[PDB]
């Protein structure tokens, strides 16, 4: 029943940097990825972070621009997108890659079970 | 690039439909790490299938997943009006990334 | 007491295995047959590898 709460819709200028937060309701942060959704278009994976494995990876087209950070004290994952432009106008989602744990062992799931509400990013124009 | 899926599928009610998802050996054809998502216009996606055929709790068994080589599929049995949505497949890659499908708009007539 | 169990890991490596390439992680506690802790990782490529405890990447994993 856990949910992901992301930051409000932001209106920024071209060339600027937008930092979108994503907080987990509970107590500790888990594996979180970021998925872009342009109007009328398809879903696009930008990157992700594994605070448990201490790793953050991004997609080739977003590499060098996007920055993902995770704070285990406040359970908040961030999406920093630098040098904004027209095509960056999209709805940005944070999503958890779930992990299963029992007496038999730890089982990671390579899918996105819970998603955030979505942060609409509009660029000027 | 992206995973290949038909832009749209049209079907009459109570009729099963299969949605194809064509990837490469570096994603769909690598391992069973293929997932399916239902997205209602303007709403956040909902996980239908994880692994290749595994449905999470609360997901109807009308939705069933399959895989053979670089091709993954989603079968929606006894198609209802509420099934009218967009469907995306996703797969993790050997590059330690994720790749989404183009998306399939389903319509009921 | 009598243990019919032996130590499973004949080989061991510190190699970091990314989360997405793993199917199962099983932690095998000390004693019961083997005096040392064993971490058996089942990779998606079907290879089974052993990682030693208190290694940089699995050390943080023990918390949860």
């Amino acid at each position: 029943q856990v949910q992901l709460v992301q930051s409000g819709a932001e209106v920024k200028k071209p060339g600027s940097s937008v930092k979108v937060s994503c907080k987990a309701s509970g107590f500790s942060s888990y594996a979180i990825s970021w998925v872009r959704q342009a109007p009328g278009q398809g879903l696009e994976w930008m990157g992700g972070i594994i605070p448990i494995f201490g790793t953050a990876n991004y997609a080739q087209k977003f590499q060098g621009r996007v920055t993902i950070t995770a704070d285990e004290s406040t359970s908040t994952a961030y999406m920093e997108l630098s040098s904004l432009r027209s095509e960056d106008t999209a709805v940005y989602y944070c999503a958890r890659e779930p992990d299963y744990y029992d007496s038999s062992g730890y089982y990671p799931i390579d899918a996105f079970d819970i998603w955030g509400q979505g942060t609409t990013v509009t660029v000027s124009s | 690039s992206a995973l290949t899926q038909p832009a749209s599928v049209s079907a009459s009610p109570g009729q099963s439909i299969t949605i194809s998802c064509t990837g490469t050996s570096s994603d769909v054809g690598a391992y069973d790490w293929v997932s399916w998502y239902q997205q209602h216009p303007g709403k956040a996606p909902k996980l239908l299938i994880f692994d290749v055929n595994n449905r999470p709790s609360g997901v109807s068994h009308r939705f069933s997943g399959s895989k053979s080589g670089n091709t993954a599929s989603l079968t929606i049995s006894g198609l209802q009006a509420e099934d009218e949505a967009d469907y995306y497949c996703a797969s993790a890659t050997l590059l330690d990334t994720y790749v989404f499908g183009t998306g399939t708009k389903v319509t009921v007539l | 007491y009598y243990t019919s169990l032996r130590c499973r890991c004949v080989q061991e490596s510190s190699v970091f295995i990314p989360r997405r390439f793993i199917d199962r992680i099983q932690i095998l506690p000390r004693g019961n047959g083997c005096p040392r802790k064993e971490i058996i990782v089942w990779k998606k490529n079907k290879s089974i590898v052993c990682v030693d405890p208190q290694a940089e990447w699995i050390q943080r994993m023990m918390e949860v």
